[PDB]
């Protein structure tokens, strides 16, 4: 019934955050200068990290549509955790967000303060992407046992 | 019979997440400065510990009762999880900037942040007997 | 019941408001007052069903539309504001500005396909998806604008994110189409 | 029967956007003027392409209060509060776009008699916003039908 | 039968946006006139301008007050309530417009007494806002009729 | 029911009493900040107030009529319209206040610097008031319309 | 049954006393800010004050008097009006108060540099407490009117 | 029966001494910022808080008054008049306060100027607390009307 | 129901707050004022001393009232128990309020003039006694927990 | 019947972390700020954090206790205690860090100038937690409470 709700609060809160990954690092992207580079590689890594924040929400929010029934039991009231299975997800997605541009925004021009750090960043960024992770396996493990 | 209090399983995970988030974001902003958010993550690591284990005892069926068990043992991990990080998130920022001058004292500003990724801990163990709690019920 | 009446004027209630912001206690009071209603307090009184439909379906396409006019608004300045410094190469930034609306053409895409009192699904169902591709619409249009107007003084290594924040969009419009998937037509 | 405060809630909104839309846009336009005063008659653009929105809802209120009737099906208000709110915010969010542009439009033209066109375009760009909605309330109208 | 509310809701609102109006237009004006005296009785424009939509709302308060009565349609006032909150709202965000626009016609005609005829014409732009709502109620209160 | 509508009664005179208020100080403050500048203006700058505080008088009238039909029993249409006819008025006042004491401090400003301007400065306050007339007469047609009753 | 509307009987003396304090005060404050460089002016200064109090007393007498009127029983009607009273006296004085106040200031600022704009700085203060006095008349009205009493 | 109004009993103590504690502070900050500069006008600068701590009194009097009449069985009635009579006294107070301290900091401010201006600064002074009295002779009152108690 | 128990906790609930927020503006100036003289410290320790003390009453306040909760009770019993509270809590998170203001005026000043600290203290001394208040109110309010239906 | 207070269980862990959270930030920020400029003080200024984690073992150890009590079934009465236990730790907790971590920063801050004050600062310190003491005796009384059980 109302844990549909749920579906919808995946990626309403998960793309949130997996935008503002990506506008707050671009808006560092845009120094320092030197389009050459032959990366154009780590430029993206923020953004891509943040994306797949929004990829998150999706197979959360597709594995809820499809449990969820137009005509299928619930009202009992099964579906009911699912709610919970998605806004679970949800914010650990965001959660990932804020972090993943307010490292990106000062991460990316990082690259032009020390290019030896490169590695650095994202040492901090994967530990700031894997929130979203952990959301997913709860928010999965909800619908496997959402039966 | 409304077998709710599940909102809680989530409720972990939420403020938990945000904690190191929070808590990883005024870290970032070399080898040595990573360690806070080395330290920092440890709270989600135990967000989604206490999500699992309520989950598993949740349930279609239940009795009102470990609901609200299950309720608040997350927010016993996850109201602490946002604050921990809010005491890294601060800490976080300051060993690495005074650092920059001396690179010795960091030994206190890893002990600081020691001393508070503990509080964390204490939802866990308050989390956890409630889910050592959690039965008995009927 | 009256309830139904009630939340129009909520939502038309707040509008405004966010309206008249563009041209705190008051929470607590009502926090408060509702704390109290619960306990008072010794029995308890629950959620129930309504009609609902189209709800949703308008708010989709306007929490939709404002994400576009958010968009444009926020570049709309930076384009021009690049402008007088070198008017040429408007249009080459003019790209920004097309996603910036197309974002509310999905939600268009909407209006129609939710064209359509047991087994509400249908109609209760329906709502959620008109919210959820609304507000991923509502932010997919900062994403682009937020680029664009930092494309527009800032070449195509930007453009990989503006898509990079396009696809926002129909994962925003996909969810909404299966969210609806199953929903069969009410009278 | 209530929805009817839709029929009120598009001209409603869509008037403020149009205000908040005409505001931003003219402060600007009499502020060019005293540098520029032949830009005035150019500069009328983004005020008459906002006033526009304000057409809508109109459009909008006149075809619901058709529909409105003492009687009614419940049914019948709700799509036309949809309809309302879609014409109206979308409109509230026109002319938030319109008057931001508006000013940009205005200012820039000054500085250089080139822009003009871009400013336009920008413009003729912005109003589809509220032709959606509009396009929304009217299917939502068309839908008044089966009535129960 | 309790919408009567709208019938003070007209005339309250589009008040306050006379009112809003006529201040953020007389602040310039009387400011300006210190610099030219001469611009006074054009400065006037604005507010002679502005508090016109006052009227529109007793308009709609008038007949909306005419058709009250002690027992009612519950129908009969939603119209009613409708009709206000139409007009009122719609000019609130008139006078939001005028006086805004206001200041800025005034203290351009100060420096060029040329874009005048423009800050008139964005005004003579301005008020349609205002009647589109009068004639939204006007017609709402047209559907006072049928009448249960 | 209770006939509490009464609550207008007192709505009126409250806000109203607020515009005038609002009207008169920033009105005021001016005033006495121009007249030490030019003492002789004083009777002059004297005219925002004397119009702010007619407004009042509205709100006066308008509580007195309310009063009379008020009772301890009504009919629940009774008051509804008094609720209607203070805010009516009220907020009008509230209004008009809002503006009078704008333009209030305006006027004696400009005054001071161009001695011509003031009768303009009147004018607009002139103008101004008919705000609340609007109400004042709204509310009494709602109060001609407490007639019928039941 | 309820015969609750006797916190009008407070809220008069309430928000009337807020006015009155917040008039005080923001009158008082040039007071001694002036008296420092005019020692004289004390004695003239205090007019704002003095006359800002005078609307505490009126609250006070519509409290007294609505006091008089409660009862443990009571009749619905009796306090509504009751609550119109105050709220009536109340807010106007505190519209009143915050009109005293800000002229307040003026008046002590402006007549430090020119001791004549004093009488015009009375006069508007004059003109400031009749609307305290309308409230008072509303609620008395009011009060007079609990008659017929179920 | 509820008789919950007891809420009021607290009500009174609680306010006023907000009040005094405001007026306390902001006439105490001043005095000691004072005192620097002139250490004998301490004593003198003593008034305003031994002034306003004066309120404090009122609310537990009021309270010690209410307190007697509480008990366990009441009439509804009883208590709502005791709420009536701490937000009464309460607000006053807190109203008392805000004007205590506000002026408290000019006298002291001023009096350091001008050792003149005290008796003024005094008298305003004076003049404040009046509005407390006022709460308390109401509270008093509606003490009073606890009788014939059902 | 016998729930008015919350307020055996809002005592020393809102009565703690006011005592460290007196504590805190208070030591704030204290440590700021001993960098310039070391020697104030033991002098200006009072007013935190003095503040502390309003704690103590809620703690009183908290402990007569435990005493008297129970299981079972009169509805009438805790309703008094809740006005105990909030009577000691409020004044004493208004009385820390005042504390702290003057706690940093007494210092800073003690610091400049070293003479008006017994003015200083006078006011202060002056602070408490709204504290007390609170205290005597609840405690007749406790008195009064008496006649139990 | 609910037995719901439980929320109090971990409302004491949760406000009681805030507390120490907060006084852990406010007094680190300084402690690694001074360091800079003497970094032998580190292990000195440890304390206030040390001092502050402190007030975390309490609402630990009322969490614990309370977690022994609750059970499937329980008396209405049970919790309403234990959530007032919490509350109590909890909430002086939460006033509790917020005063050791403002003194916190002062301490490091003046014993980098300094060197003396030091003790003071702990003094003070020292003199600051027995605030949570308080709410600590204060659950555990209430714990002892939850005896007698219907």
């Amino acid at each position: 019934f109302f844990g549909f709700a749920g579906c919808a609060a995946a990626m309403v809160l998960s793309c949130l955050g997996a935008a503002i990954g990506t506008a707050k690092s671009g808006i560092g992207i845009a120094g320092i200068g030197t389009f050459k580079p032959e990366l154009i590689m780590k430029s993206l890594i923020p953004v891509v990290m943040s994306g797949i924040l929004a990829i998150y929400g999706l197979v959360v929010a597709v594995l809820i549509a499809g449990n969820l029934s137009p005509t299928e039991d619930y009202t009992l009231f099964n579906g009911f955790m699912h709610l919970s299975c998605g806004l679970c997800v949800g914010f650990a997605c965001l959660s990932s967000g804020y972090a993943i541009g307010m490292v990106g925004d000062v991460g990316v021009r990082k690259y032009m303060h020390q290019p030896r750090l490169f590695v650095g960043i994202v040492l901090i960024l994967i530990f700031s992407e894997v929130l979203g992770l952990y959301g997913m396996i709860v928010a999965l493990i909800l619908n496997t046992r959402g039966s | 019979a409304p077998f709710f209090g599940a909102i809680g399983c989530a409720s972990a995970i939420i403020f938990t997440s945000l904690g190191a988030a929070y808590g990883t974001a005024k870290s970032g902003v070399l080898f040595k400065n990573i360690v806070p958010v080395i330290m920092a993550g440890i709270i989600a690591i135990y967000g989604l510990v206490v999500s699992v284990l309520v989950c598993y005892s949740l349930g279609q069926k239940q009795a009102l009762y470990t609901g609200f068990i299950q309720l608040g043992a997350g927010l016993s991990v996850g109201l602490s999880g946002l604050a921990a990080g809010f005491a890294i998130g601060i800490v976080g920022d300051a060993g690495v900037r005074g650092s920059s001058q001396q690179p010795r004292l960091f030994v206190g500003m890893i002990l600081i942040l020691i001393f508070a990724e503990v509080l964390g801990l204490y939802g866990l163990i308050v989390a956890l007997l409630l889910n050592s709690r959690a039965t008995q019920d009927v | 019941m009256n309830k139904e009446s009630k939340d129009d004027d909520m939502s038309l209630g707040k509008f405004s408001f966010s309206h008249f912001l563009y041209y705190v206690y008051g929470l607590y009071k009502l926090f408060t007052g509702h704390g109290s209603d619960i306990n008072f307090g010794k029995f308890l009184l629950r959620t129930s069903p309504y009609m609902w439909a189209n709800l949703g379906i308008a708010l989709c396409v306007g929490l939709s539309v404002v994400g576009a006019a958010w968009g444009i608004f926020i570049t709309g300045s930076s384009m021009i504001g690049a402008g007088v410094r070198a008017p040429r190469i408007t249009t080459k930034n003019l790209i920004s500005i097309i996603f910036c609306e197309v974002v509310a053409i999905y939600g268009l895409i909407i209006a129609i396909v939710f064209s359509s009192k047991s087994n509400l699904y249908t109609g209760y169902s329906l709502f959620w998806a008109g919210i959820t591709v609304g507000a991923s619409n509502l932010i997919c249009g900062i994403a682009v604008g937020i680029t664009g107007a930092t494309a527009a003084i800032s070449f195509v290594k930007i453009l990989v994110i503006e898509i990079f924040g396009s696809i926002l969009g129909l994962l925003g419009l996909i969810v909404g189409l299966l969210m609806a998937g199953k929903a069969s037509e009410f009278q």
